[PDB]
């Protein structure tokens, strides 16, 4: 089968959390009295280069606006 | 039945090319169309409000009936009335290079297309000949265009003047 | 002066209190929806849709039209701006097709863009990291510099086989998709012109003049019969339809499918070349996005009309058979290449293999499509024949 | 190894050695001419360039229009009569730059050097913007505005008026049926470089004098795009200056395309400008004579001279005929109201004045008219009052030049007043000036359009507004209106009412 | 309401007539132009500079602050907010750096949504064209997905080693440099685990799942070594400039390049593979744009510096003869990926070519630049050491 398929941001965020490995001194450099649980989950599944998409987005309305009409 | 799209003038003839399950039958009545109510050498303007839309049509039929009929070559290389499509092309416009003036050449020219458009004609060789006899046309036409004066020019394409006015 | 002379009615005191004054409490109809009339492919009207059907000024004569009338203007001879004599093909609505992509110019521009922009980056970046050095000196100065420089025509020919369905095209959406095939033709001509000028940079004794790749295609033996294909499909066909449906569901479906990705796709990496690959990408992901639209077009609007469904598949099939001679003579030329590169580069067991994965693509995507009987071991047979 | 790469105009050098010889390597169209297959470009452009510098100019217009001009509510502060203007302003706009699509698709047909083609392909691809910028904002105006009907419709509801037709007459046809060159001057020489970049410059500027702030953002990244458009009508003249048939044709093919062009832009442009707008920006009679004497017929083809071009002949026709022809149409406009697909609106008094303070003996012709009307209550639904009546009433039958579709009514204008009427093979045509008529004459099978009075013949108007779906959502009122105001739209059966129904004015010399 | 109750200063006609009777006549100061005080690294001022350089709200105290006294809130104990004391390196200025790249947020990720785009493109057009047809299954299945992926955990590693020059980087030009040479990295890892996840979709039978090439990372011996290295210069390393300069200038200017660019980029073609070159273009392109960065700072900068030159190389050079020997240890060990190779795929020759490439690349671009004296042949033997 050869259909037009793709990856998004959340299939590869599946597995972001596997990303980190454990030894010794994988721990904080800053001092601090908590103790951050390490199986937290983030709220958004993003990856590097939609995080990038979703701003870029926001950033071309926002400078047209300056750039053009608010300009004029 | 009134109407710019659909009224029973067009009903009419939807029913008449229905009934044409021929090649060489619907090929004629396109071309006897064609003769009757196109071009400024129409027979009659009766149809002026539905000729373009009801033409379309016949050729709809001309074209399935002709797909069916013709084998592969012939579809390819020959009008619907079996002559040989490059014969009918060159042999047009041998006569468009022998036109003497602008009046033979525009005969030449739309009698051209009346008798041979698509899907008479297969639109290879129809849009050959629309190239060159077009241009020859607008050579001869195009050529010392304001010389003759309106007055003259009335009496040559033989319009009869039915009023004129001017302030000026 | 910091305020300027010019007075604007949206912010101008006086000017915006007049116009305030004369609007109505509400919008004088709910509609806001431009092109609402207009029958969706999807669930939702799409910006793509409102933005292109119903453009062109057709009049109900031409199948699918809403204005009536003739053309104010046509041609001396009295041939139509826009006429059905223009193509063999019939459909009961010539504003049917719809891009898959639904790519007006906004959107395809800004890909093109992207797409050009981060060429420049992964040129920069290809250049700094010497990628270059490990590349086979006789693949460069000659599989690409000539072979692959020479098929630069080839795609612009075929840019140009679609001037004339830019100006005949019997509706927008049609006329759009026609115009974004070629236009992505021409990218890629001068995207293999762009490698050989960006090697011309990098590589000192390479000569980015295009003489040596435009006689291998004018006066070689390779490409003749290509040559020859390109030359009729661009200049011996008057019909807008005949030429895009040959074209994109024929002779690059075959030729230009096998040239591409058969060839220097395949053959490319294994001399240490990445950079022709990195434009092909490109070719190659231009050439699945038209097609998508050609079928469309020619197989989902026109080989399916509920009207001339017969029709048009006879027709189809007519111009499958009448092109896909010219294609195979030009597939059996381009198997003299081969006999060219160094001994073990590839054998024929190979070859066939690729020849068969491009005849059954096309098989599959185009020609059972139109139930055009194509028998895949007499194609490859005719052109091994080289 | 330093960081390096290849620009457009690096790869353009070699553009010209794209086109290779062989025999059938010729145009596919007829034409006169012979463009020379060494002509150059001005913009070394390529399609990855092309596309870059054209979407960085979509970023900022659509940037505008989503987030700023929105939040500002743009879309509706805006003066009704300009609302309504640009209904027409664009869409007509859009046809435009939608057949100059196909139009340039027939000069890249046209030209054989590579560089020459690839110029026109530029413009194929903008014409295509444009038509979709043209498109985008009566979009944004129905979406946002304070009426979309007709902004929502234009493209079916625009067939039912007769403004429509001598529309696709000057940016249609006229772009793509004929000779490629004469297109070609149509479209890029006259066109274009007489009429349209001055022009579009100008709605910019009407638009922003009435609270509209959406055109001048699509419109000025339009224009950004017609110095491409300028290289290639120029271009044009240059690669055939050098074949002798140019000297023997060019001068004709300019001067007929020159008449076709201002026969319809003199008068609609004008019209829309000043009777369209509340806040007026300078006499269009002014404008016009800047535009057609001073820029174009002087300084623009006085450098193509050269070149064998020459001004004009008809050029001082079309100046004597020009002073009044927008009022006089914007009379058959209103008259003809229930025939369009935006809302008009009489002159209010502060607008009298200034008619009448630039056209000295407005008042007394068109003034006394429009306030005639409105004692008569054309603008009240409930007159059974139609401007058409009080044209029938006083016998001014209404003419439609059978080639350029431009309606004229030489009884009343104060322009033009010059009819000439034949018959020729059973039928009738009706002229309103020597050029459109001598066009005819010598190419009567060029121009067989249909005038609305013809098509329309014996129907009553309500069912012609009704079956050309001329209707607002409701399914009742109608889209097109005699006044700008909120309260008192006509609806269907106030015109039905009205009992008025078409006839040919022509059909009377019999 | 069609015009909505709030009403506003620029369109309000009684709002704006109020605004517009209270402005000045012109402006009052010519000077329109934000930043103009800083040194313009050239011909002009760039939007880049503007917007970047002050804004990091040093005190003098701190080579080119421009503020005055202590931070108003420290650590525990007194550590500032930030200070000399996070690094070894010293300067005359630290906002001299400058991004050759000029790559301020919008442009940043203005080219990386370009590229994901354009990426997403690829792999559908790449699909639909059937291309992974004419791959081959070992190298699929083993070298893409085992130890192409486990590399992933390099790169996502080399990421977060990022994390403390993020917190305490001594000016705003530096910090966003550090900040998109680490967001590049983990853009990268996310993209080989894309590519993993993309074959799990066109390649009925491939587990898209981390586990095998973390198992290879964490528990291999290819890349037992280079695991080691990172692990040291993500949590061993408390000086921010050391894990920066230590990390590009060093173990992937070494190691890195020689995987993705002479093992991966170099035989994935040989294999019918045209995927992962795909994404190690990205990588590349990723890498030669940090180098600039990384050059000016190190180089340009510090290595340069008018008052510091000398001492600034001698921290350098201590660091990177500190960080070449685990960095030729990660290559040793990866040297052993190659008898996992089918035979004939590549000989010692191809590879002692390409390791003296990445050998000399780095001497070139790094090594010379603070005058390490670094021998080529003993490095490439010491590594070729590994070939089992
Ligand atoms: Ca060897
Ligand atoms: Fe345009």
């Amino acid at each position: 089968n050869r259909a037009p398929t793709s990856v998004n941001a959340q299939e590869v965020h599946r597995w972001l959390q596997s990303f980190n490995w454990d030894f010794k001194n994988n721990r904080t450099k800053y001092a601090t009295k908590y103790k951050m649980a390490n199986e937290t989950k983030e709220q958004f599944k993003l990856i590097a280069k939609e995080y990038a998409r979703m701003e870029a987005v926001k950033d071309e309305r926002q400078f047209g606006s300056l750039q053009d009409a608010l300009t004029r | 039945k009134l109407g710019i799209h659909s009224n029973d003038t067009r009903d009419a003839w939807v029913n008449k090319i229905a009934q044409l399950n021929t090649l060489e039958k619907a090929a004629e009545m396109l071309k006897q169309f064609r003769m009757d109510h196109t071009t400024p050498f129409r027979n009659s303007y009766e149809l002026d409000n539905d000729y373009l839309w009801i033409e379309a049509k016949l050729e709809e039929k001309v074209a399935v009936l002709k797909a069916r009929a013709f084998n592969e070559v012939d579809f390819r290389h020959k009008t619907a009335f079996g002559e040989d499509a490059k014969s009918v092309l060159d042999g047009t416009v041998a006569k468009m290079n022998a036109a003497k003036d602008k009046w033979e050449a525009e005969k030449i020219h739309i009698g051209f297309r009346q008798a041979y458009k698509p899907p008479i004609m297969p639109v290879n060789y129809f849009l050959d000949g629309e190239r060159q006899l077009g241009t020859r046309l607008m050579e001869l036409r195009n050529l010392n265009y304001y010389d003759t004066p309106l007055e003259e020019l009335r009496k040559q394409r033989g319009v009869r003047v039915v009023h004129l006015q001017s302030p000026h | 002066s910091m305020l300027g002379e010019r007075r604007r009615g949206l912010t101008d005191p006086e000017m915006a209190a007049v116009i305030l004054k004369a609007l109505p409490e509400a919008p004088l109809d709910g509609n806001n929806k431009m092109g609402y009339f207009v029958t969706p492919r999807w669930k939702r009207l799409t910006e793509y849709e409102a933005l292109t059907v119903y453009a062109q000024p057709n009049a109900d004569w031409i199948a699918g039209g809403l204005d009536w009338g003739d053309w104010t203007q046509k041609f001396h001879g009295g041939r139509p701006s826009w006429g059905n004599e223009t193509t063999e093909l019939r459909t009961v609505d010539w504003f049917k097709h719809r891009d898959p992509l639904r790519r007006w110019h906004a959107p395809y521009v800004k890909d093109k863009a992207e797409e050009w922009r981060y060429t420049d980056r992964f040129l920069q970046g290809y250049s700094a990291d010497g990628q270059i050095r490990a590349m086979n000196p006789t693949w460069r100065d000659e599989f690409i510099n000539r072979y692959w420089g020479a098929f630069l025509f080839n795609e612009y020919g075929l840019f140009n086989a679609h001037s004339q369905g830019a100006r005949e095209a019997l509706s927008d959406v049609t006329r759009v998709s026609l115009a974004f095939w070629g236009f992505d033709k021409i990218d890629i001509a001068q995207m293999i012109q762009l490698e050989r000028g960006f090697l011309a940079k990098i590589v000192p004794g390479f000569d980015e003049s295009t003489a040596v790749p435009k006689a291998e295609w004018t006066n070689g033996e390779v490409y003749k019969s290509a040559r020859l294909a390109v030359e009729g499909l661009w200049q011996e066909v008057f019909d807008w339809n005949e030429s895009a449906f040959s074209v994109h569901a024929v002779y690059d479906a075959l030729f230009g499918q096998f040239v591409r990705r058969e060839f220097f796709q395949r053959l490319a990496p294994r001399f240490g070349d990445n950079l022709t690959p990195f434009f092909i990408n490109q070719a190659q992901t231009y050439f699945q996005i038209a097609k998508q639209g050609v079928q469309d077009l020619y197989y989902n609007c026109l080989g399916d009309d509920p009207e001339f469904s017969d029709y048009n598949r006879t027709v189809m099939r007519n111009w499958t058979g009448k092109w896909l001679e010219p294609t195979i003579a030009a597939l059996r030329d381009f198997m003299g290449l081969f006999a060219k590169l160094p001994a073990g580069t590839t054998d024929k067991e190979e070859i066939t293999a690729s020849l068969y994965r491009v005849v059954d693509d096309w098989i599959e995507d185009y020609a059972s499509r139109i139930d055009f009987k194509a028998d895949r071991d007499q194609i490859v047979k005719a052109v091994l024949a080289g | 190894r330093a960081p390096t790469s290849v620009n457009a105009q690096e790869v353009h050098r070699w553009l010209q050695s794209f086109n290779w010889d062989f025999k059938n390597n010729r145009t596919k169209y007829a034409t006169k001419y012979k463009m020379a297959n060494e002509t150059k470009e001005q913009f070394k452009l390529i399609a990855k360039e092309y596309a870059r510098m054209e979407a960085v100019k979509d970023e900022r217009q659509f940037g505008s229009l989503q987030d700023a001009l929105t939040r500002l509510n743009a879309g509706v502060r805006v003066h009704p009569k300009w609302n309504e203007t640009m209904k027409v302003v664009s869409n007509f706009l859009e046809v435009g730059e939608y057949n100059a699509i196909a139009a340039t698709g027939m000069l890249w047909d046209s030209a054989q050097a590579a560089e020459q083609k690839n110029g026109y392909l530029a413009q194929v691809l903008d014409e295509i913007r444009h038509t979709h910028q043209c498109a985008y904002v009566n979009y944004y105006f129905a979406k946002n505005g304070q009426d979309p009907a007709g902004h929502n419709d234009a493209r079916r509801t625009r067939t039912i008026g007769p403004l429509w037709k001598g529309m696709k007459r000057v940016f249609s046809d006229g772009f793509i049926s004929g000779d490629a060159v004469e297109c070609s001057l149509n479209l890029q020489l006259v066109g274009e470089a007489c009429f349209t970049n001055p022009l579009i410059v100008a709605v910019t500027e009407w638009a922003a004098a009435n609270g509209d702030e959406i055109t001048p953002t699509v419109f000025l990244s339009i224009e950004t795009d017609e110095l491409r458009h300028m290289a290639n009508g120029y271009q044009t003249v240059v690669s055939i200056a050098n074949d002798p048939a140019s000297a023997k044709y060019l001068n004709t093919d300019l001067n007929n395309a020159f008449w076709t062009q201002q026969k319809y832009f003199t008068p609609v442009l004008g019209m829309l400008f000043e009777y369209g707008s509340k806040f007026k920006v300078e006499p269009w009679v002014k404008t016009w004579d800047r535009w057609v004497y001073e820029d174009w017929g002087g300084i623009w083809i006085g450098r193509l001279g050269k070149y064998g071009v020459e001004s004009p002949r008809s050029l001082k026709d079309a100046k004597q005929d020009a002073y009044w022809a927008h009022h006089d149409l914007y009379l058959l406009a209103y008259a003809l109201w229930p025939t369009g697909f935006f809302r008009l609106a009489l002159p209010d008094q502060e607008e009298m004045e200034w008619f009448e303070a630039n056209y000295p003996g407005w008042y007394d012709h068109y003034g006394k008219i429009y306030e005639e009307w409105r004692a008569r209550g054309c603008e009240d639904p409930s007159s059974g009052f139609i401007p058409l009546m009080w044209f029938i009433e006083n016998n001014h039958p209404i003419y439609i030049d059978r080639v350029s579709q431009v309606p004229f009514c030489p009884s009343l204008a104060k322009g033009a007043s010059t009819l000439r009427v034949h018959e020729y093979n059973g039928e009738m045509h009706t002229f309103s000036d020597q050029w459109g008529e001598r066009m005819w004459l010598a190419e009567p099978e060029r121009y067989e359009c249909q005038n609305i009075f013809e098509q329309y013949e014996g129907r009553e108007l309500s069912e012609v507004i009704a079956e050309l779906h001329g209707l607002r959502s409701d399914g009742k009122t109608l889209i097109a209106q005699p006044h700008v105001r909120g309260d008192k739209l006509w609806t269907l059966d106030d015109i039905k009412r009205l009992n008025c129904v078409f006839k040919n004015p022509v059909k009377a010399f019999n």
